[PDB]
RNA sequence: AAACUUUCAACAACGGAUCUCUUGGUUCUCGCAUCGAUGAAGAACGCAGCGAAAUGCGAUACGUAAUGUGAAUUGCAGAAUUCCGUGAAUCAUCGAAUCUUUGAACGCACAUUGCGCCCCUUGGUAUUCCAGGGGGCAUGCCUGUUUGAGCGUCAUUU
RNA sequence: GCGUUGGAUUGUUCACCCACUAAUAGGGAACGUGAGCUGGGUUUAGACCGUCGUGAGACAGGUUAGUUUUACCCUACUGAU
RNA sequence: CUCUUAAGGUAGCCAAAUGCCUCGUCAUCUAAUUAGUGACGCGCAUGAAUGGAUUAACGAGAUUCCCACUGUCCCUAUCUACUAUCUAGCGAAACCACAGCCAAGGGAACGGGCUUGGCAGAAUCAGCGGGGAAAGAAGACCCUGUUGAGCUUGACUCUAGU
RNA sequence: CGUGGAGGUCAGUGACGAAGCCUAGACCGUAAGGUCGGGUCGAACGGCCUCUAGUGCAGAUCUUGGUGGUAGUAGCAAAUAUUCAAAUGAGAACUUUGAAGACUGAAGUGGGGAAAGGUUCCACGUCAACAGCAGUUGGACGUGGGUUAGUCGAUCCUAAGAGAUGGGGAAGCUCCGUUUCAAAGGCCUGAUUUUAUGCAGGCCACCAUCGAAAGGGAAUCCGGUUAAGAUUCCGGAACCUGGAUAUGGAUUCUUCACGGUAACGUAACUGAAUGUGGAGACGUCGGCGCGAGCCCUGGGAGGAGUUAUCUUUUCUUCUUAACAGCUUAUCACCCCGGAAUUGGUUUAUCCGGAGAUGGGGUCUUAUGGCUGGAAGAGGCCAGCACCUUUGCUGGCUCCGGUGCGCUUGUGACGGCCCGUGAAAAUCCACAGGAAGGAAUAGUUUUCAUGCCAGGUCGUACUGAUAACCGCAGCAGGUCUCCAAGGUGAACAGCCUCUAGUUGAUAGAAUAAUGUAGAUAAGGGAAGUCGGCAAAAUAGAUCCGUAACUUCGGGAUAAGGAUUGGCUCUAAGGGUCGACGAUCAACUUAGAACUGGUACGGACAAGGGGAAUCUGACUGUCUAAUUAAAACAUAGCAUUGCGAUGGUCAGAAAGUGAUGUUGACGCAAU
RNA sequence: AUGGUGAACUAUGCCUGAAUAGGGUGAAGCCAGAGGAAACUCUGGUGGAGGCUCGUAGCGGUUCUGACGUGCAAAUCGAUCGUCGAAUUUGGGUAUAGGGGCGAAAGACUAAUCGAACCAUCUAGUAGCUGGUUCCUGCCGAAGUUUCCCUCAGGAUAGCAG
RNA sequence: AUAUUGGCGAGAGACCGAUAGCGAACAAGUACAGUGAUGGAAAGAUGAAAAGAACUUUGAAAAGAGAGUGAAAAAGUACGU
């Protein structure tokens, strides 16, 4: 008879972002003449730990078109990119690592990363460290560009959509054992509060579905219904499968 | 020995209320409160301590006069030496460079 | 602990005093009198809260002005002298 | 606190200035019905509460 | 036999019942319609010769002005007794005023007696800085005034 | 009348064995005796296992941890005026 | 061979914090062991991430044995300080139908009073824990109530959401 | 029968005493009750016929108030401890003074603060109540006095966050949202100067406000002064901001400076819009260097103590602020030069043809030195005089040394992270060249001096075994700064210095049983559920150390020896010019001697081993009966989701958390 | 049930500050040396790592089931303990509010209140259940049985009685 | 014409007579408690008039004993009974 944790997480008073050490929200520039006709070229002043954050950040400065001022982004470092590298972005820019290009102007088997998922976008996708996306092909008819996302799913995307060559930098970061306690609480104090988890089976009835018994069980399936309602979705929701996956993935 | 006492109403030891112990003419020992040591000013391009320039606090700038806060050259108290020495190689080697560039340009076509 | 070691850590203030009231329950860190309901426009009452408001209705104060209303319109709200 | 409102202590100082013993000449008024300062208030005994 | 215990009486204690009082409450009936941006209700802080409160009042502070009455007020002090008088009073009445800081609360704020802007004026050479005095600067909406915006759009020049 | 024990195991009553002894008899006294103790057990709340139950949970089933309050009154008793 | 299941418990492990019988049987440990350990396993009702088995290190976790050690004990004794004690001052509370010696009887089947006996002499002090079925609390166990509440579930009837 | 009130009546009773109350005094009634006498008392009350009800108490763990036995009883026993005399006073165990004995022992019982309290601060008077005894005393009672700021804080900034407006939702109280679907704006100035204004040339805003007395931040120190205030007052000496300013200085005939190869220097040495950069502005630990204060210590100039004996001896004063001028670093940088025989170099191994070593320079001014402030101050003394104010008059206040010392500041480094350790206000600099500038003269308030002003609120005191919270003067709880000597590794324990306290109701005895601390012959767990409790061990040096193991541990395994004092010996260094001179501090090793074989002599301070069950470990929880095997954990695995999404919020929203996010992610197990 | 008040305790997140002697062990990196044909191996130093360890201040609270248990105290006192440099302790600011929060999970904590806080009102909630129910005298004077009931501690009904 | 536990001004009662009657007859929504919302008391009477006890004496004092005022001190502000 008590909200339990996970339809508690949904009201944002302690599970917020830690978001003071942040360096701001990393995007790609705003969709702009320059980058649509031709290239904007840019300078990587630095490359910055951003708290929280796996990748490193890089501070691009590049010029602004319309106004005698400097405009710096974020953008996510990708693997290669230097301080002091000429960074290019839009249609006209050249295929090199940490170059931003729209997805129909680079061949089939290009890698990039943060990708938008629409023109404009600013980057949704391939953005996690070590994470990249391949182009497999283009339909230049209705312009689209298919692209294999780190999650090997297949999306379609718009070809005006843009990504940074090369692949997210910080890559191998989850091969190292935590190892501690200790380091994984230091590395959630940066993130949010998720960590630690109690199981729902070592509560109360009152607590969490698993909660009860004379012994800890769950008691029913922990395979949930997607129809389920919040405060039944603990557990597995909507499994398609259970147990330990054995062969090939990638079904089709 | 003799004990100091702070001088202020701040009783905890931030950074904003460190103290020194001084003896006084009156020969006894006082803590004096000490304000934070200033930091050098630093290049703009290499992020090096400025030569020449004074140390001092933010506001502290505003009651000296000019020689202290510049240097006599293109940049003064912005940039260092080497970086704008650099800045003008670069600046000179770029602008021949766009010249060849452009006659290239133009004898090629 | 709970009982009177806990007791000796209260040393802040929930409730000052507010400025439309002064009763102290203005809550600090809310801005907001329990008593009175300052900063609303309006102030708090309720029905169930009779005690409530007979303590603070009109009547309780000194009435600097609505006590003389009734000897004015007794009088018909005249405007000139008593003219000797 | 020694670093105090000016509210505070403006109540602090009418908290002051009306702690004092009834004055002697009432309880010789005709009716005088008062016998004693009904409202004393000590540091010791009883708390302003601001 | 004393002491001690117990019972009763007298007197004395403890305590405040009983009785008798009652400027209070409660109920019924009758009559009347009058809060507030012209700043209400409420709050804070102050005001008296000597007051902590109640009550009254607001730096004009247990109050000023006006009217009526006609010799007080009173605990002491003080003043006055002309008091056959435009004149006592902690009187009554009340139509003129004052009405600190607030509060729907109105320049912005307020756990700050914090911070501005405008007008007039005064002082420090002083349009610019500082200070004193006086007067102002909230929101929504209505009617009107003025100044505007829109190839929304008409006429004219073209 | 007089005495009827010392120990290993068990929270044990019971039981069993070792041993001494004259003997190691049986019992009652609110199954004597917790304002005498102790709290090992049982028999609150924590937790684990097995079986049972869809589950919350159940178990003379096992296991671990788990606050033992007050006498100065009257009598009784011990002594003392 | 049968009967029979979705599959019939595999690798492991065990009288184990899981075994009723049970203090299981064998060995070891001891003079003696319902303890401990090592074995055995037709295992009431062991068992594989409801994780199985094992594990160095770690543990105010549970347990057995050994050395050392000692008043835990044989079996008690002694010393110190502060109480308790007495005095001056100060000065509560719990509790209290009335009160307070027993034995038996009967009695609401265990009496301080009742009946029959024993007995029985003021006023007291320090201790004491037999009794007052002493005090502390309208028993928390059990049952009843057409009294609830926490929790669960294809109980009945609904409902946010989807 | 009785009670409160009502109608009628007895022309009822009554200050010559109504009602009430007391009364082992009387009468009547079976009784509920009624009547009378006496005492007390003071203002109303009664009989009868009726009416009426908030109408009769022994209880309800009844309500309120009062009062007992218990009972002069339990008790006023933690925090080492008090004693003598005098004064005051009616009265002294408790007040004051003196003397003595003690303690806190610098992680204080010391000196200040934050929160909180609010006058408890201080003086005078004073003891009815409170200070569980007392009281002449007090945080009590009564009356007064006391809190002085341009420089210390608030004020200002922004943090997590709070929250109007524009909009949207909600029947609505109100909710969302904080730059969002908004026509959100005033400050620079040509011209306007019919008026420096509106029009009208020409430049800039993705945004109210609140949010820190420990974050950021303009600027003050020393001495003295009160009964009580001090970075606030007084004296002296400074600094900052805002403003106004007139000289001097500087610059200009080559208009907006010269010098140095350079790093860069200066007394200045024009500089709008706009843009850029820096400071503000940042973790933690470790070793090393340096500074300050403290500690230790030598000489000397004074004072005090001991002096049967010894001690050129023991203690004590010998000090120098903010600010200003000159000067002074590590690091860094510049010029010369081209290096293998690779060199330089840190405790820590980094650096060098991307230019090392070396030589010569530049710079930051933490910091130190000298000087001014400033000896006139303060300190320690001496010699006089004193009805007061006490008044003076002189002298000295100097020169060193030492360091794994303590505290603290700082520098250059190094280790660590799937942790890389705020923001803003504000200030400055640079790029740029708009504009304005000289020759019977112009420029320059970033150079010097000079003038004026700096408001408002807080400021006392405690900060706790008595000033806060806990019902209180409660052995509880409550954040922080400074921190002497010895012993000792040590902020351990023990003793002491400065400072503070000597406050817990006392006196007399010394029964039982207690509480706390201990000892114990022989045995050694036979006690007990169980070694509960206690004991044993303990520091340091040397020797020696098993099974097992994840190879890291186990481990201080286990098990042994030594330890004092004293007199010596040896080794380990700095500076100056293979040695000589000189200076200096401890650590280690060894030897002899010596004693009731004692010696980590008090203090301080592991018991160990062989195994089983269980949880890997560090960690966490039932505050107030359960600390565990429970929870968490890293590791492993599964599930959903590619944003028109997964999970979850909201009454709704043009709403929200993850999300400043994107599968090496988030969410659920 | 309705409407309000609380995060001065505590739970958790965030922001900004602060605090933590002295020892033991001795990881990387580095230096020197030795062995080897090589591959490589070994020795002595240096260094100062670790959610290491002994142990203060701290934080916590194992055992005595000690003291006290009418207390100093509605949770304390003493000894003995766990831990003590990072999942550490802690001040202030801030956020989350009741079927809600928060929870390294005990149904724990959420102001001595928690298996649903506190405050006021609905509310004098209902109670077949417990307790009480106030003057006298006179006369008469029972029942625990029938039937029915979601009835068995109750009622209706008949009977007994005035 | 109807309503009216609020406000103002009046007249009344087979009502209550200080544990009653509104919580409050009185400096009552006061003192006080709680962080807060809120909770919330107790407390009337000398005497006609202070005529509130001059003066003496004992005591350090508080007070006592007298004296005195008063119809009454069997009314002494610790006050009607
Ligand atoms: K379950
Ligand atoms: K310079
Ligand atoms: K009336
Ligand atoms: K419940
Ligand atoms: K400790
Ligand atoms: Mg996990
Ligand atoms: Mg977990
Ligand atoms: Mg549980
Ligand atoms: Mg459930
Ligand atoms: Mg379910
Ligand atoms: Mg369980
Ligand atoms: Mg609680
Ligand atoms: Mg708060
Ligand atoms: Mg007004
Ligand atoms: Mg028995
Ligand atoms: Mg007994
Ligand atoms: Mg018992
Ligand atoms: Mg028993
Ligand atoms: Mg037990
Ligand atoms: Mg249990
Ligand atoms: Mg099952
Ligand atoms: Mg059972
Ligand atoms: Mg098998
Ligand atoms: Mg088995
Ligand atoms: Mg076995
Ligand atoms: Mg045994
Ligand atoms: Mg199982
Ligand atoms: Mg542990
Ligand atoms: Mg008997
Ligand atoms: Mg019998
Ligand atoms: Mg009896
Ligand atoms: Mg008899
Ligand atoms: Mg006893
Ligand atoms: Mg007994
Ligand atoms: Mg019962
Ligand atoms: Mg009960
Ligand atoms: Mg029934
Ligand atoms: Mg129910
Ligand atoms: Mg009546
Ligand atoms: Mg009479
Ligand atoms: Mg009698
Ligand atoms: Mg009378
Ligand atoms: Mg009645
Ligand atoms: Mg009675
Ligand atoms: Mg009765
Ligand atoms: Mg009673
Ligand atoms: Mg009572
Ligand atoms: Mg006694
Ligand atoms: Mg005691
Ligand atoms: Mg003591
Ligand atoms: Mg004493
Ligand atoms: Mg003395
Ligand atoms: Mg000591
Ligand atoms: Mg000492
Ligand atoms: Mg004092
Ligand atoms: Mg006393
Ligand atoms: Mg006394
Ligand atoms: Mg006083
Ligand atoms: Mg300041
Ligand atoms: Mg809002
Ligand atoms: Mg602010
Ligand atoms: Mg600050
Ligand atoms: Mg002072
Ligand atoms: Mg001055
Ligand atoms: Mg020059
Ligand atoms: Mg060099
Ligand atoms: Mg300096
Ligand atoms: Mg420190
Ligand atoms: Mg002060
Ligand atoms: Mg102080
Ligand atoms: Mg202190
Ligand atoms: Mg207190
Ligand atoms: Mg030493
Ligand atoms: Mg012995
Ligand atoms: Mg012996
Ligand atoms: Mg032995
Ligand atoms: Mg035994
Ligand atoms: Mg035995
Ligand atoms: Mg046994
Ligand atoms: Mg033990
Ligand atoms: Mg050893
Ligand atoms: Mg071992
Ligand atoms: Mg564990
Ligand atoms: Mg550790
Ligand atoms: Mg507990
Ligand atoms: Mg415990
Ligand atoms: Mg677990
Ligand atoms: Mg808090
Ligand atoms: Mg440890
Ligand atoms: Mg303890
Ligand atoms: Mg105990
Ligand atoms: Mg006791
Ligand atoms: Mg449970
Ligand atoms: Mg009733
Ligand atoms: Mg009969
Ligand atoms: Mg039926
Ligand atoms: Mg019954
Ligand atoms: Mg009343
Ligand atoms: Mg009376
Ligand atoms: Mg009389
Ligand atoms: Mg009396
Ligand atoms: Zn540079
Ligand atoms: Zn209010």
């Amino acid at each position: 008879g008590r909200v339990i944790r996970n339809q508690r997480k949904g009201a944002g008073s302690i599970f917020t972002s830690h978001t003071r050490l942040r360096q701001g929200a990393a995007k790609l520039r705003t969709l702009d003449y320059a980058e649509r006709h031709g290239y904007i070229r840019g300078i990587v002043k630095q490359i910055v730990h951003d708290s929280g954050r796996g990748a490193p950040l890089a501070k691009v400065v590049f010029r602004d078109p319309y106004k005698y001022r400097l405009r710096e982004e974020i953008f996510i470092a990708n693997e290669g990119v230097h301080t002091g590298q000429f960074i290019y972005a839009g249609k006209k820019a050249s295929l090199n690592v940490g170059n931003v290009l729209p997805l129909g102007s680079v061949p089939e088997g290009t890698i990039v990363s943060n990708v938008e998922e629409k023109p404009g976008d600013r980057g949704a996708l391939a953005r996690a460290s070590g994470n990249y996306v391949i182009i497999i092909g283009h339909n230049p008819d209705e312009n689209k560009t298919r692209v294999r996302l780190p999650s090997g799913a297949k999306k379609v995307i718009s070809s005006d959509a843009r990504g940074v060559i090369g692949v997210i930098a910080g890559g191998g970061r989850v091969d190292k054992p935590l190892l501690k306690a200790g380091r994984a609480f230091h590395k959630y104090r940066l993130k949010r509060n998720s960590w630690p988890k109690t199981r729902g089976v070592a509560m109360n009835p009152v607590d969490h579905p698993h909660g009860g018994g004379n012994h800890q069980h769950i008691g029913k399936a922990s395979t949930i219904s997607r129809g389920a309602v919040s405060g039944q979705k603990a557990g597995l929701i909507a499994a398609r499968r259970t147990g330990l996956l054995r062969g090939s993935q990638k079904t089709q | 020995a003799q004990r100091v006492t702070f001088r202020r109403r701040n009783p905890y030891n931030t950074r904003s209320n460190k103290i020194k112990v001084v003896k006084t003419p009156g020969g006894i020992l006082r803590a004096q409160h000490v304000k934070k040591l200033a930091t050098r000013p630093k290049c703009g391009d290499c992020g090096s301590a400025l030569q020449g320039i004074s140390t001092l606090r933010p506001r502290q700038y505003a009651t000296v006069s000019k020689t202290h806060k510049t240097v006599s050259r293109a940049y003064g108290g912005s940039r260092c030496a080497n970086c704008v020495k650099e800045r003008i190689i670069r600046a000179f080697l770029i602008e021949e460079q766009k010249i060849v560039k452009k006659v290239v340009k133009e004898q090629t076509e | 602990g709970k009982g009177t070691p806990s007791f000796g850590k209260r040393h802040n203030k929930s409730h000052t005093l507010c400025n439309r009231c002064g009763r102290r329950s203005f809550h600090v860190q809310k801005k907001t009198c329990s008593s009175c309901g300052y900063p609303a426009a309006k102030t708090r009452s309720y029905n169930w809260g009779a005690k409530a408001k007979r303590r603070h209705t009109t009547g309780t104060g000194r009435m600097r002005y609505l006590k003389h209303v009734s000897r004015r319109f007794k009088n018909g709200f005249q405007t000139g002298s008593a003219s000797k | 606190a020694a670093q105090k409102s000016f509210r505070i202590k403006q109540k602090m100082a009418k908290a002051k200035k009306q702690n004092r013993p009834l004055p002697q000449w009432i309880r010789l008024r005709t009716n005088n019905t008062i016998r004693y300062n009904a409202k004393r208030r000590n540091w010791r005994r009883t708390k302003m509460n601001i």
